[PDB]
RNA sequence: AUGAUGUCAUACUUAUCCUGUCCCUUUUUUUUCCA
């Protein structure tokens, strides 16, 4: 619908129409806008082709069913890490178990 | 005066010209030989009806084409307005529906054709820019889940008319020039000096006695603009009484009183009628523009000014150039127009700066982020710098995300694709800012409304031609006071502007030179030397210049022309020299075209010339499609050199039927291609006069390379073990990276350019035989030197 | 194109080799070619036709 | 069988062709009717002067077109159509407006042409897609 | 079929028959001629490449040579009258048309090598 | 064709994503991919030559991937022909899908 | 019984190199019988 209206009222679809639904959808709507849409409008049969790679490479793919450039990126587990820390106790409870205090590093934000 | 010696010569010029053309047609009627029962007759009368019928088929459908077009061409400007009656009304219904019926009863047949070749056909063994909308319905198909007012116009025109800086200055300026034949009229842009003035003249009747009023411009597109504008004012059709004549496009009629043109166009009108006796007035606009054609017209028209006092000299320009203007022109009075719409706050940096391109970047950054609404204009030097700029700007856009607003970076220069030129002309999408990165192409003749900020890093890339080396180098150059003032003046045209100079008041007021060197000094003049010796003024020294070239420059010109064979050993005109001089193209090229006569490679040498006319923009080389681009280029790469490369490229384009999508597929600038085609076609229209027989080399590129030599023998280098070095001066050159021979690196080299960019360079190069050099120029090239 | 048909069909008929045993493929298909997706799905189209019939 | 099938394909093809051909011509005859009655329905205070303007304009147009083709073989094809394709020209000529486009804060927020799944590799650390803090 | 399987010659001949039929029906479509393609009189030559100074009298002179003329009609640019540099010329006999043709093709008169072909006019 | 060949070669490098100790033969295949990435027209010339004249190919090696419950054959083809087939793969699938060869019930399809 | 001719790869020499290299600003030039 918004694409029709952008043609009819002839506007440009602005960031405000698509920041709400920006990783939603299945392909994903943020694949419309990637860098290489131009040469990926030419990759057809990619799904069969990743199925059949199993007779060509000696290793076994666990994401044979999908493609990140084509299907989008369909899971986001960035909060797993945050809640894992809060459940183990927080960075302080977590580094009472380690050799951190024997390094004499003054604080743990820099650790690298 | 020398004016009278001139017109003496020039009337005899027209006499001998007409008699020459008449002689030649007689020659051709000589060369050309054209000399011219019962059942025989009743046999071929069926065959004469055969041809009558078929030529009549094409002829009848052709006449249908004529009246077909004419119905709508007629209903364009009569019907949709006026209270018109039964007869032509009914016949509009008629011609409407009837050309529909023609298109329809032919679209039927074509439908048959395409539908019946849609089908399946067992194979037989015998030994437009939408790749991003064909990938945007891949996604919407993968993601589907279904189970009077013309008088009012005139009022508005006059109402705006009245508010010019010249409308209240109307009368006294009229009376003033009624006094003085030569009146210098200083006024800045937007005053209307180009538009309102010739109107005033016409309504005051200087066109009476059938006379004309010339307006010259240095730029075609600007002339077309001006002409559209004043024809709209005058309430007539552009082309009949107000007209513009530019190369390849006449827009005049014998109703034309107000005729607009170029400076070379007016010189060429002196190639038609030395007196301009049908013109009462010549108004020369913006003469400050400093072209060779401006600096020739100045002399010629000053002669005419002394010789024709009933004739009128008007020379208007932008800047303080009135001092030398009047002084050369016997100190004509100077009528001052005050014209400057809105103010500019012009700022200087605190200091001098080290990294001025980056400084550009961070400037526009701050401006955009903090400022109120308003569009921005930024200058750079040119292409590579400018895309690097948009690189940086859009990268910081990437990083700063929704923290900022939409920054329409648009580059603009001369060679970039014309769709990409136009893209800047759209009205800005509400709420976003538009920043145009530009070159000094945006000094002049391009009108971008909305620009409220202007940034000058205070530079330019000027050509500099030293003749002692034959070298013209397009190098960096701090830009003049006139430049900075006018680059700034580009602003303000609708509102208060700002002009950020990347340099201080100190450097500005103190080390700023007023004007770019009037062109004739700095440029190479081969064709204008050719021109004034085509007009025959034997003393080329005491001629009435505005600024003479260095005697050095002229000496080089003379040696150039003599060696090439346009000059005798005393410096006058051969038939070679004249025949080449009629060509509006360089003598080297001209010698090559004449060489096609000897080598029977007419067509191929023609198309080559057509290419070198415009080359500088042939192949689009985008960063975002570098490899496919290099590829659609590397396709044509022929053995022999860039010139025959161009030959095949044009050949294949026209082969495709002058297809635009052809060049779009094959990474070629359609602009370059089609203007080059036009220059070749008008070259062919010259070709009868220059007496060239239309011949093919029959695939023998040896003739091609040899005619190339017979033209460009001067433009040659040889292998040295310390690099590629000249044939004559043994100064050291290098090959352009993008040469079709760049890795081939031939022993005996011909070029077409001689520049010294970051290192000495040469362009449009080819591999030659040193033997053709003793074939062609044993008087200039001796054997021992090869 | 009969050229491409012949390339594909002659490329399925190769010598297949393991440590020291060699034989020549003549009957089936090497599924480790890169167009073998295409060949399998085209053949499967023909057998969809034998199962459904042309009308359905 | 391949020869036989080639023949039957071609014969069926030209049969169906000829059928649709004849039908097209019948369509065309109805359009012949359309044209005759078109001019018939046609034939029966600005128009009289706009009408002298009709023949004035059209006839001097034929003058210029004939004279074009006569000075140069098709100087009509060398003037009038070639007037109207080049861009600076059109912009100076004030011709107006001679698809969806949208904001550029949208584009190029991701660059690459390969799936990030590394082609079946596993041992590399690509779980989350944002450095921790 | 058999409007195709006869030759290649008469094949394209039938297609040229067509091209005629379609161009006729087309020209009547856009509406010039009242009656459809009535055969043109064998007794007028259309003579182009002409001079605006050769008139009905002089052309009827030189084409009085081969046959009895019925007229000489240089069509006029109406409101200025300037000769259209072509003409129609009207004979009494087929033989008169032919005899004028076969000597007057591409001849130089008034320094112009005019062209004569028969009239294609249904006008 | 350069879009189709760029897709081919991206697909082929995905095998050696990690850039391990691979071997002689994988080093040589990576060399071929890079040189045909640099000069994309020597490549396409070579390809269309193969496709036009060749009908006797080298020999392929076999081995098995053990999935503990059954085995899978894995075929090893020579890198030159691997490149010509990668290209032919992409080309046939692009054209077949544009001409609509495969009707919609043939289903490892790219849409879901 | 040692000729030059070479599009021959290999061997070899100079405490001979691994640090001596790269993409154009602006723009203009008169024209001719149609058939």
């Amino acid at each position: 619908l918004k694409r029709q209206e952008a043609i009819a009222q002839n506007r440009r679809l602005t960031l405000e129409d698509l920041e709400d639904s920006w990783d939603r959808g299945i392909p994903r709507i943020n694949t419309l806008f990637q860098k290489d849409r131009h040469t990926l409008a030419y990759d057809k049969g990619w799904r069969v082709r990743t199925d059949f790679k199993q007779y060509q490479v000696l290793k076994q793919n666990p994401f044979w069913w999908t493609h990140q450039r084509h299907d989008g990126k369909l899971w986001n587990l960035n909060n797993y890490r945050t809640d894992m820390i809060q459940a183990l106790g927080g960075v302080e409870g977590i580094l009472e178990h380690t050799l951190f205090k024997g390094t004499y590093f003054p604080t743990w934000e820099g650790l690298f | 005066d020398e004016w009278e010696r001139t017109e003496r010569e020039r009337l005899q010029d027209l006499e001998e010209r007409d008699a020459f053309a008449e002689r030649v047609r007689q020659r051709d009627k000589d060369r050309t030989r054209n000399v011219l029962a019962e059942e025989d007759r009743k046999a071929m009368v069926p065959e004469l009806r055969k041809k009558s019928r078929r030529e009549y088929l094409a002829k009848r459908e052709r006449e249908k084409l004529e009246d077909l077009e004419a119905e709508l061409a007629d209903e364009e400007f009569l019907f949709g307005d006026v209270e018109l009656s039964r007869h032509e009304r009914q016949e509009l219904k008629y011609k409407r529906r009837v050309r529909d019926l023609a298109r329809e009863y032919r679209a039927a047949g074509e439908q048959e054709k395409l539908e019946a070749t849609n089908r399946y056909h067992m194979p037989k063994e015998t030994r437009p820019g939408e790749e991003q909308r064909r990938w945007e319905e891949a996604r919407l198909g993968a993601a589907s889940l279904k189970f009077s007012t013309q008088a009012q116009q005139k009022e508005s025109i006059q109402a705006v008319r009245r508010s010019l800086p010249v409308f209240p200055f109307r009368e006294e300026l009229l009376a003033a020039i009624a006094n003085h034949q030569v009146l210098i009229i200083e006024g800045e842009t937007g005053s209307g000096k180009t538009t309102q003035i010739p109107q005033y003249l016409f309504e005051e009747g200087y066109t009476n006695k059938g006379m004309k009023i010339a307006c010259t411009q240095p730029r075609r597109v600007a002339a077309m603009s001006v002409a559209a504008r004043v024809a709209r004012e005058m309430g007539v059709k552009l082309g009949n009484e107000v007209g513009y004549s530019i190369r390849f496009e006449d827009c005049t009629s014998e109703r034309t009183v107000l005729r607009y043109m170029t400076d070379g166009m007016l010189l060429r009108e002196f190639l038609s009628e030395p007196d301009l006796a049908s013109y009462s007035v010549v108004m020369v606009d913006e003469a400050h523009e400093r072209t060779l054609h401006t600096d020739i017209l100045f002399g010629l028209i000053k002669d005419v000014a002394r010789f024709r006092p009933e004739l009128k000299v008007l020379v208007a320009s932008a800047t303080m150039d009135t001092a030398r203007f009047s002084t050369f022109f016997d100190d004509a009075p100077v009528f001052r127009i005050p014209g400057r719409r809105f103010p500019v706050d012009i700022f200087y940096t605190k200091a001098p700066e080290a990294d001025y391109l980056e400084a550009c970047v961070v400037s526009v950054l701050q401006i955009h982020v903090t400022q109120p609404p308003g569009d921005i204009l930024v200058f750079l030097t040119g292409q590579e710098e400018i895309e690097a700029a948009c690189e940086m700007l859009q990268d910081r856009c990437r990083r700063l995300g929704s923290k900022i607003r939409e920054l329409l970076v648009l580059p603009i220069y001369a060679n970039l694709p014309s769709d990409m030129q136009a893209r800047i002309f759209q009205p800005t999408p509400p709420g976003a800012r538009k920043v145009v990165v530009a070159t000094n192409i945006a000094e002049t003749s391009l009108t971008i409304e909305g620009i409220i900020y202007v940034l000058d890093p205070g530079f330019c890339k000027q050509k500099s031609y030293n003749p002692r080396t034959g070298m013209e180098s397009l190098t960096v150059t701090p830009c003049s006071k006139a430049s900075a003032n006018q680059r700034a003046g580009r602003a303000g045209r609708v509102a208060a502007g700002k002009c950020f100079r990347l340099y201080t008041a100190w450097a500005y007021q103190h080390e700023l030179e007023e004007t770019t060197v009037p062109e004739i000094q700095r440029t190479s003049l081969g064709n204008v030397v050719l021109l004034l010796k085509s007009l025959g003024i034997h003393d080329l020294m005491h001629f009435d210049f505005l600024d003479p070239p260095p005697y050095e420059t002229l000496l080089l010109a003379l040696e150039q022309l003599y060696a090439l064979g346009a000059l005798n050993h005393l410096g006058e005109l051969t038939t070679s020299g004249r025949k080449m001089a009629e060509l509006p193209v360089d003598p080297m090229l001209s010698k090559m075209i004449l060489a096609s006569e000897k080598y029977s490679c007419s067509e191929e040498i023609l198309t080559v010339a057509a290419m070198l006319s415009v080359n500088n923009s042939i192949f689009y080389r985008p960063k975002d499609k570098v490899v496919h681009a290099d590829n659609a280029r590397v396709n044509f790469f022929l053995p022999g050199g860039d010139h025959l490369v161009l030959l095949n490229v044009y050949t294949q384009w026209a082969e495709s039927g002058y297809s635009s999508q052809w060049c779009y597929e094959n990474f070629v600038q359609f602009r370059s291609m089609r203007r080059a085609r036009d220059v070749r076609e008008q070259l062919e229209g010259l070709l009868e006069r220059v007496e060239v027989g239309l011949s093919s080399c029959q695939g023998d590129y040896i003739r091609v390379r040899k005619a190339i030599t017979a033209g460009y023998f001067y433009h040659t280098a040889r292998l040295t073990r310390s690099g590629y070095r000249t044939v004559k001066q043994q100064q050291t050159v290098f090959i352009h990276p993008n040469s079709s021979l760049f890795e081939q690196q031939p022993r005996w080299l011909l070029y077409h350019e001689l520049v010294l960019t970051t290192k000495e360079f040469m362009r449009q190069v080819l591999e030659i035989e040193s033997s053709w050099l003793l074939e062609v120029a044993p008087h200039y090239y001796k054997a021992k030197e090869l | 194109d009969h050229n491409i048909a012949d390339y594909m069909t002659a490329k399925n008929n190769v010598v297949i080799n393991y440590k020291d045993m060699n034989h020549t493929n003549s009957y089936g298909i090497i599924r480790g070619l890169q167009f073998a997706s295409f060949i399998v799905q085209y053949y499967g189209l023909v057998m969809d036709l034998l199962v459904l019939g042309l009308h359905r | 069988a391949d020869r036989k099938a080639r023949e039957a394909v071609e014969m069926r093809a030209q049969v169906e062709r000829k059928m649709a051909q004849k039908e097209k011509e019948k369509h065309e005859e109805k359009l012949r009717e359309m044209a005759q009655k078109a001019r018939e329905r046609r034939a029966g205070d600005g128009e009289a002067r706009e009408r002298d303007e009709i023949r004035h304009d059209r006839r001097k147009e034929r003058q210029h077109d004939r004279n074009l083709s006569r000075a140069a073989p098709d100087k009509r094809s060398k003037l009038q159509r070639n007037e109207n394709r080049d861009i600076s020209e059109v912009i100076a000529l004030g011709v107006p407006n001679p698809e969806v486009q949208y904001d550029q804060r949208l584009f190029n927020q991701s660059k690459g042409m390969d799936s990030g799944f590394a082609g079946g590799e596993d041992e590399i650390y690509n779980v989350y897609d944002q450095a921790w803090r | 079929d058999d409007f195709k399987g006869r030759s290649a010659e008469e094949v394209e001949e039938i297609k040229a028959e067509k091209e005629a039929k379609t161009q006729a029906i087309l020209l009547e479509m856009v509406g010039d001629l009242p009656d459809a393609d009535i055969k043109p009189p064998e007794n007028v030559l259309f003579v182009c490449k002409l001079n605006p100074v050769t008139t009905d009298e002089d052309l009827e002179i030189i084409f009085s040579r081969f046959g009895p003329i019925r007229s000489c009609e240089v069509i006029r640019d109406w409101k200025t009258g300037e000769s259209l540099c072509y003409a129609f010329i009207e004979f009494e006999k087929e033989e008169d048309c032919e005899k004028a043709f076969f000597k007057m093709d591409n001849v130089l008169i008034d320094d112009r090598r005019i062209h004569v072909d028969f009239s294609q006019s249904v006008a | 064709d350069t879009k189709l060949l760029i897709l081919a070669l991206e697909r082929l490098k995905e095998a050696y994503s990690v850039k391990s100790r691979l071997n002689q033969s994988q080093r040589e295949e990576l060399g071929l991919i890079e040189q045909a990435y640099d000069n994309p027209h020597e490549a396409l010339s070579r390809i269309k030559r193969h496709l036009l004249t060749q009908r006797a190919f080298k020999e392929v090696g076999i081995e098995f991937m053990d999935l503990y419950s059954h085995l899978v054959p894995v075929y090893d083809v020579e890198p030159l022909e691997k490149i010509t087939d990668a290209y032919l793969d992409q080309y046939l699938w692009y054209e077949a899908d544009k001409r609509r060869l495969f009707p919609p019930w043939i289903k490892p399809a790219d849409t879901e």
